[PDB]
DNA sequence: GCTTACCTGGTG
RNA sequence: CCCCC
DNA sequence: GGTAAGC
């Protein structure tokens, strides 16, 4: 059922497990020709493409955290905080 | 994944229902009618006949002839035919149901032998746990031996209110072998119970009464725990081990359900001829036999439906049963393509988390890679050097679906590569790749590391991993798995890398350290005693990557 | 057994602990919601010893010239003497150490201190000095208000659970109680002038390094929490012996022990072997 | 292939699929109380051709529109109008569009917007169904009876005198072609 | 190689659920199937090449879905099929909980 | 008849497109894969309304594919004929057998004898006709018909008319 | 509170159920002699209100199925008199956290 | 009481052996043990009894026998465990598994 | 209170 | 089988 | 060939 923004509230941090998934799917999606948000300054490999994107916050996905219940909190790769 | 472009949406199974199969479901889904026990031989023609092992319900001789569907071995499913029970036979799995239900129905008028007229009953039917009320119902109704025509009304005693008549008395059922023996009450009325008088009464169970028992009206009905039309499954289920042309075995379950035909047959001649009525009562008890003895040929009751060899007869529930068993065997657990194994030796020359990878096994194992602007040149020379030098490749996918065999193909020294295509490449110095050793007791058990190709014959590792692996060079085998994803592989690479297992959380402490040569050496270097004189110093300093160049 | 029977519990978004069906097992993972990778063996200080070597450890009065901080250890120490506005905050400061002294000695009975604990404030400290260069022999630039006060603003970001309600509020300083009373026991005014000797730099420095590492320490959503357990408890399992016998030689002193004690203990079994009351 | 907004109920009970008529038996999928994408529950949208033709004549003509804004970085005349738009906005392929709208500029009986909007105002009084109000539109009526014979399902619904008068004046809006 | 079950746990506890799926469906035995939208049986007689969908005896040709599932499983159900039980695989879920 | 109706397709995107053109390329399939269609469920889906305002909601991005699913939520004009349902048409085709007529995007057929007796089929006449003591049928004559049944036809609604009973006809 | 001292005869324990709204508890002297909620091992049980209830429910966001439950027959919840349906706040000491709240439905 | 005494006993077991396991291993196991009211055993009479779905407990120990039951009761699976993905070839919700991830147009354009 | 029905490590 | 911590 | 939860 999506729990607003205003009323979020699962961790700001991004879960190990998302970094994971996040720079996987879009290295995936580098690697399939996708178009990339970054200057590749020399940069070959989707994943080392990917982890540039995460630095420069320019990935365009959304993580969608369930609740137990079936409801969720989306939250952008833009303002969840990579720290690790 | 299955082979061939479908046009139907793809889903993921979001919810299992179980349920048992109508009689008439059973008819409604099948291609074929089945009634040879005969499999084969069109007379003598090597050819599938219109009776057991399918018209129609799949194929064999790897020419794609699967009635109209025509799609041939890999791609279609079987298809699932039936058989028409001459007389209704009890499952095997549920003649211990079946003897609770009969022990909480009246077994003439079908109903229930408790209700909302009494108070440890209405305890009961409030249960909301299906399992746990059937249970609670059953051991109240057990011991009711009448079917209550009147029963004292919920205000006074003295008085009784007509409940469902019938009033008839109810036996003491006891299970004798594939049977159900009942007796009434001078010296009891002692009869087996039939099994169409059992379907019967089933059929004639309430709604109400069958869902307060942990039945559904929808999904199963207790009356289908009887068998009636025998779901026949298709030659996958049941292969035919070809020992080419002319020569052919089939499967137990092909044997086992000719037996099935065959004593249906037998029974089904004798009922519409001259039945002598007391010979009819063994071909209906044979038929019970095999249709419970090949779902289960491991029933208490002794005889073990056995094969003209002495051997026992694999029945279905047998295929199923765990460590080798269908779920155990090879759900939980899979023998897998990208694998390797060997050896296992000890390198200090590799970095904490590399593994060093003979060239056989880099040269075998091959990470698909998909034709990018970014690799399209490197690629390209992979392709070129072919499946036999190391930076090498053995195959070519193209967007047209087929792969080109780099070590056959005619054009193998031409192909002029594509965005999209995919290059099968040999796994490359800095792959990550899942490495482990059995028994794999902890999460530190299997660990990613980065590819290092080297010579000889044996996977390398750096002896500090050695601890979390519970390993030793003795002999021992370590296993090698190749992630085929770009995003397996940073599972990998970001949550299972060797650097990252470094603390475990089992014993909150790190499970990795210095040992053996360098943790004697480590001692002796650092007492007051050892100096070291410039040449050596040099040296001592040039072996560490990281150095700053300062002496 | 224990794998099969642990397999589907994993850690929610909600840090929660939960199986297949959704059912709590833990309201917060291992109590306190912190992943155990994380996790060190420290010494609750408080807990043990005098109440006089306590008191001298801990305690500062400002309205008497024997028990204020020396002038020495801080700038502020010449001024801050008879200072009845900063001697009620050091009051509660003291009062809350006791306080926190009391309640240890409830949860630990035998007075043990040593818990394995998120974030080591040992090392913190210890670079903290290496890094600033502290002269241990020079008066600090901290004010009590900056100790006393920093502590306290430090708490309020120690964050395991987030909900703008009650039932996550006091869940939330529940699962912190004990890293805090290490804290606490370690940031007294007391000890960081006397002790660490810190300047305000340096202990700014220390509280924002305890932050961090604290949070990075919090489990994450997603750990499959459940094999974990199954697996951390069946590698020893894996260890212990059948027989052992370490009482052969002594009948009428007999033990189950080993594998067929946790046989009996996973079984639930009736029928135990040793059965014994002992009787205080 | 495309669902729709009606939500699946039925677990396996087969398919007692039931005939559709002029008993005003229109599928499930063309009830009268329909659920729209906002979540509401709304009501079945019949159009008369006319109200149908202007529906897709407004809808392509936003759509050229957007495709131009996008582009930066009297019925023999109607007719060949109407295959230029379509040759501009549709797929070219679709030629189930291009024979509906050959049709519907053919045989709508009002041209304009005014005189639509009275139709449909004129017939929203009466409180029938959406269908019966569709083909009250579309099909042109000079009796109660042709009306009441075309359209079964209005039988004891209306008036015999109160559908002459609405059809008196459907007749007086008919558009003069 | 066997991947087995004690390595299977080792995935989980790692979190690893992608590299998992991978290894037990395509590193070793995915397939596809069709499904009926109406009973979840892998009754469909999907003819490919001439888009011809059905499942007769729910009379479908259209409520039909495609899905990928472990050749074993896929001969785990047609096994307890055989043993008239129906394990009707559903692509929505009716319980909402 | 002749509705709008509330619909919604799911379609499955390539992480080419993943740019920002990308609701540009989703509204352009939407068009494609239903616009023009025709089922037996919805009948001819004619015309996507509201091209300026078509939903495209989340997409999420697929396991071991790369691809992103959307439900692209939409509202378009339909067309799904009836049992009962007078349509008015013209006919296109003419037959000993008898004649269809073109109602919209579809056909609906009428047999000889689901034609008043007096009608009588004329091989003879330019184009082939169908003749009476007042009236005739040929192509391109508007008639009014009455469904007698319809058949769902993989990408097309067939139907068999009726013109015999009262109203019906000639117009 | 029925305290009877060896057995109540069971053509007296039918009354027992016969008077609602009003609940009857029957207890024996010998269990009452000690009392259990004193124990090392015992931690403070809190009877929850309806409101208190709802809540924690509704911040867990939880059925009343997934919470942890205790018997109806539990010496503790025999102690509180606790009703079905009834949730018990569980306050226990921690060698984790200081203290932790656990919650048991009575069923 | 019952928890806390099943917990000193379980860490007893593993600490005479000189053995240690972190608390929360050992909490969680003598947890799982408890919250159904009383003491339930990590075996097929136990755990696997449970009102845990279908699939998931057939792959211990009662296989066939839990399958017949779950047909007859016409159990319903709604394949929230890792047994039944595990079965059916798809992504677990375990660690990666535990979220979705969607892409926003709204972003997307944004970075162009 | 006796008889039944389930189970028994990992690879190769 | 014949091998393993 | 050991345990328990059936009758
Ligand atoms: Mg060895
Ligand atoms: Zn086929
Ligand atoms: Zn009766
Ligand atoms: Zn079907």
């Amino acid at each position: 059922k999506a729990i607003p923004k205003d009323q979020r509230a699962t961790t700001p941090y991004m879960t190990k497990y998302e970094r994971a998934r996040i720079l996987g799917t879009r290295a995936l999606q580098i690697s399939m020709n996708a178009p990339v948000f970054v200057d590749l300054e020399g940069e070959t490999d989707p994943l080392r493409i990917a982890m540039k994107e995460l630095a420069e916050k320019k990935i365009p996905l959304v993580i969608r955290r369930y609740l137990p219940d079936g409801s969720f909190e989306d939250w952008s790769v833009e303002e969840l905080i990579v720290d690790l | 994944v299955g082979q061939q472009y479908s046009s139907a949406p793809l889903r993921t199974v979001k919810e299992v229902q179980f349920g048992l199969f109508s009689p008439e479901e059973v008819r409604a889904i099948s291609v074929a009618k089945i009634r040879f026990p005969e499999t084969m031989d069109e007379t003598q023609t090597r050819a599938k006949i219109g009776g057991l092992n399918d018209p129609r319900l799949g194929s064999i001789d790897r020419n794609l002839k699967c009635q109209t569907c025509q799609e041939g071995m890999n791609e279609c499913p079987g298809h699932f035919g039936h058989i028409d029970l001459a007389k209704p036979v009890f499952h095997v799995g549920f003649i211990a149901k079946i003897k609770k239900v009969c022990e909480c129905v009246c077994m003439h008028c079908g109903k229930l032998l408790l209700d909302e007229h009494n108070e440890l009953m209405r305890q009961a039917l409030a249960i909301k746990d299906s399992k746990k009320r059937f249970a609670a119902i059953w051991t109240l109704c057990k011991t009711k031996m009448v079917c209550e025509t009147d029963v004292p009304s919920e205000d006074d005693p003295t008085q009784l209110v007509s409940r469902g008549g019938c009033g008839n008395t109810q036996p003491t059922i006891r299970k004798d072998g594939l049977k159900l023996v009942g007796s009434w009450k001078d010296e009891p009325e002692l009869r087996v119970l039939s099994t169409e008088e059992i379907l019967n009464i089933f059929k004639h169970i309430s709604v109400k009464d069958f869902t307060s028992l942990g039945f559904n009206e929808v999904f199963s009905r207790p009356e289908w725990m009887i068998l009636t039309c025998l779901p026949v499954p298709p030659p996958p289920v049941r292969p035919s081990i070809s020992f080419n042309e002319s020569q052919r075995g089939e499967d137990d379950l092909t044997f086992k359900l000719a037996d099935i035909l065959k004593a249906n047959i037998s029974l089904e001649t004798l009922e519409h001829n001259g039945a002598p009525h007391h010979a009819i009562e063994e071909a209906e008890s044979l038929l019970q036999f095999h249709v419970a003895t090949y779902m289960d040929n491991d029933i208490a009751g002794q005889p073990q439906a056995l094969q003209k060899s002495g051997r026992p007869v694999k029945s279905i529930r047998a295929r199923l049963k765990g460590k080798e068993g269908r779920i155990r065997g090879n759900l939980m657990g899979k023998r897998v393509d990208f694998s390797a194994r060997t050896v296992i030796s000890g390198d200090p020359n590799l970095e904490l988390d590399q593994v060093g990878v003979p060239k056989s096994i880099a040269k075998t194992l091959t990470y698909p890679e998909v034709v990018t602007p970014y690799n399209i040149d490197r690629l390209t020379q992979l392709v070129r050097n072919g499946p036999n030098e190391h930076p090498g490749a053995k195959y070519v996918i193209r967007d047209s679906g087929d792969r080109i065999d780099l070590r056959y193909s005619k054009r193998a020294g031409d192909i002029q590569l594509q965005y999209g295509w995919k290059v099968e490449r040999h796994i490359m110095d800095n792959d990550p790749v899942l490495f482990n050793r059995q028994p794999s007791l902890h999460k530190m058990s299997m660990m990613a590391h980065r590819v290092k190709v080297i010579p000889y014959s044996t996977f390398r590792l750096n002896l500090s991993v050695t601890s979390p692996y519970n390993a030793d060079f003795d002999g021992d085998e370590m296993n090698l798995h190749v992630p085929q994803s770009e995003e397996t592989r940073a599972e990998l690479s970001q949550l299972c890398a060797v650097p990252l297992q470094i603390v475990s959380p089992q014993s909150n402490k790190p499970c990795m350290g210095i040992v053996q040569d360098t943790l004697c050496g480590i001692r002796k270097l650092t007492l007051r005693d050892t100096f070291i004189e410039l040449d050596q110093v040099l040296n001592m300093l040039y072996w560490v990557p990281d150095w700053d160049g300062v002496i | 057994r224990l794998v099969k029977a642990l397999e589907d519990i994993m850690v929610h978004y909600d840090n929660t602990t939960r199986n297949s069906l959704g059912n709590v097992i833990q309201f917060i993972y291992g109590e306190d919601g912190m992943d155990a990778a994380h996790i060190e063996k420290q010494s609750l200080d408080t807990i043990g010893g005098s109440d006089a070597a306590f008191e001298k450890r801990y305690r500062v009065d400002l309205l008497n010239t024997d028990h204020t901080l020396d002038p020495s250890l801080l700038e502020s120490g010449s001024e801050i003497l008879g200072d009845l506005k900063l001697q009620v905050l050091l009051d509660e400061e003291y009062k809350q150490l006791v306080k926190d002294r009391k309640f240890l000695r409830e949860v630990f009975v035998d007075g043990e201190a040593n818990w394995p604990l998120p974030v080591n404030i040992r090392r913190i400290i210890q670079n903290a000095q290496q890094t600033f260069h502290i002269d241990h022999t020079k008066p600090s630039d901290l004010t009590i208000k900056d100790i006393v006060l920093g502590v306290k603003d430090l708490q309020e970001n120690l964050l395991v659970l987030r909900g703008k309600n009650e039932i996550i509020q006091n869940a939330q300083r529940d699962a912190v109680t004990l890293f805090c009373c290490l804290l606490r026991s370690r940031l007294a005014t007391r000890r960081v002038l006397q002790e660490y000797r810190l300047t305000k730099q340096a202990f700014d420095w220390v509280l924002s390094n305890i932050e961090a590492q604290f949070l990075r320490s919090v489990v994450h959503p997603g750990e499959m929490v459940g094999v974990l357990a199954a697996q951390s408890i069946g590698e020893p399992a894996t260890q212990m012996t059948l027989n052992t016998f370490h009482f052969a030689g002594v009948a009428s002193k007999k033990v189950t022990s080993g594998v067929p004690r946790l046989k009996e203990i996973l079984n639930v079994a009736k029928n135990m072997k040793t059965p014994s009351l002992t009787v205080y | 292939s495309t669902s729709t907004f009606q939500t699946r109920r039925r677990r396996l009970k087969k398919v007692e699929e039931e005939e559709n008529a002029a008993t005003l038996q229109l599928g499930q999928e063309f009830q009268l109380k329909q659920i729209n994408h906002q979540g509401e529950e709304e009501e079945l949208i019949a159009l008369n051709l006319s109200e149908a033709r202007l529906v897709i004549k407004e809808a392509l003509v936003e759509r050229r529109r957007a495709f131009k804004r996008s582009q930066k970085k009297t019925r023999e005349k109607e007719l060949e109008s109407i295959d230029v738009l379509l040759e501009q906005t549709t797929g070219g392929n679709n030629k189930d569009l291009k024979n509906t709208m050959q049709y519907l500029t053919n045989f709508s009986r009002f041209r304009d917007q005014e005189t639509v909007g009275a139709v449909i105002q004129l017939l929203k009084s009466t409180g029938l169904h959406p269908f019966e109000v569709a083909q009250l539109g579309s099909l042109a009526c000079d009796t109660a009876d042709e009306a009441k014979t075309l359209i079964p399902s209005l039988n004891n619904k209306i008036s015999d005198d109160e559908l002459e008068r609405i059809l008196k004046e459907l007749s007086n809006l008919e558009t003069l072609y | 190689l066997r991947f087995g079950e004690m390595e299977r746990d080792c995935m989980i506890a790692h979190g690893a659920a992608s590299f998992l799926k991978e290894r037990l469906m395509e590193a070793s035995d995915a397939f596809r199937v069709h499904i009926c939208g109406i009973c979840g049986l892998m009754t469909v007689i999907a003819k490919l090449n001439h888009n011809q969908f059905e499942c007769k005896g729910c009379d479908n040709k259209i409520d039909i879905y495609q899905i990928h599932i472990p050749y074993a499983a896929k001969l785990l159900f047609q096994e307890l099929m055989a043993m008239n039980i129906t394990p009707r695989l559903y692509t929505d879920r009716s319980r909402d909980f | 008849m002749f509705f709008i109706k509330d619909l919604s397709l799911n379609i499955t995107l390539h992480p080419s497109f993943f740019g920002p053109r990308m609701k540009q390329y989703l509204k352009t399939k939407l068009l494609e894969e239903v616009e023009g269609s025709c089922t037996g469920k919805f009948g001819y889906i004619l015309c996507v309304l509201d091209y300026d305002n078509i939903d495209i909601q989340r997409g999420r991005i697929l396991p071991t594919d790369g691809s992103a699913e959307f439900n692209v939520k939409y509202r378009a004009v339909v067309f799904k004929p009836f049992k009962g349902e007078v349509v008015d048409g013209t006919v296109v085709s003419c037959s000993q057998h008898g004649f269809e007529v073109q109602v919209g995007p579809m056909k609906v057929f009428v047999t000889k004898h689901l034609m008043p007796q007096d009608l009588t089929f004329n091989a003879g006449s330019n184009p082939p006709s169908y003749q009476s003591s007042e009236d005739v049928i040929t192509i391109k004559s508007r008639i009014r018909v009455k469904i007698e049944g319809c058949i769902s036809q993989v990408s097309s609604i067939h139907a068999i008319g009726s013109i015999k009973e009262d109203y019906l006809g000639a117009i | 509170i029925f305290v009877y001292q060896n057995n109540i005869t069971p053509s007296a324990m039918k009354l027992v159920p016969s008077i609602p709204p009003a609940t009857i508890e029957t207890f024996n002297e010998a269990a009452l002699v000690v009392n259990i909620t004193h124990h090392e091992l015992v931690p403070k049980h809190i009877r929850l209100s309806s409101d208190e209830k709802r809540e924690l429910l509704k911040r867990y966001r939880l059925k009343e199925s997934q919470l942890p439950r205790i018997q109806r027959a539990d010496p503790v919840a025999l102690y509180l008199g606790l009703k079905r349906g009834e949730v018990v706040k569980i306050i226990r000491k921690s060698e984790t956290s200081g203290r932790y709240a656990s919650y048991r439905i009575c069923m | 009481a019952g928890r806390a005494a099943l917990y000193k006993e379980v860490y007893n077991v593993i600490a005479s052996d000189g053995s240690y396991v972190n608390y929360r291993h050992m909490a969680l196991l003598v947890d799982v043990m408890t919250t159904q009211g009383g003491l339930t055993s990590v075996t097929r009479h136990g755990f696997n009894r449970s009102n845990t779905g279908a699939l998931m407990r057939c792959s211990f120990e009662e296989t066939v026998e839990i399958l017949f039951e779950a047909g007859a009761s016409a159990e319903l699976d709604d394949c929230r465990g890792v047994s039944e993905n595990v079965i059916l070839g798809q992504m677990a919700p375990i660690g990666t598994g535990a979220f979705d991830v969607m892409i926003d147009e709204e972003s997307l354009v944004k970075y162009m």
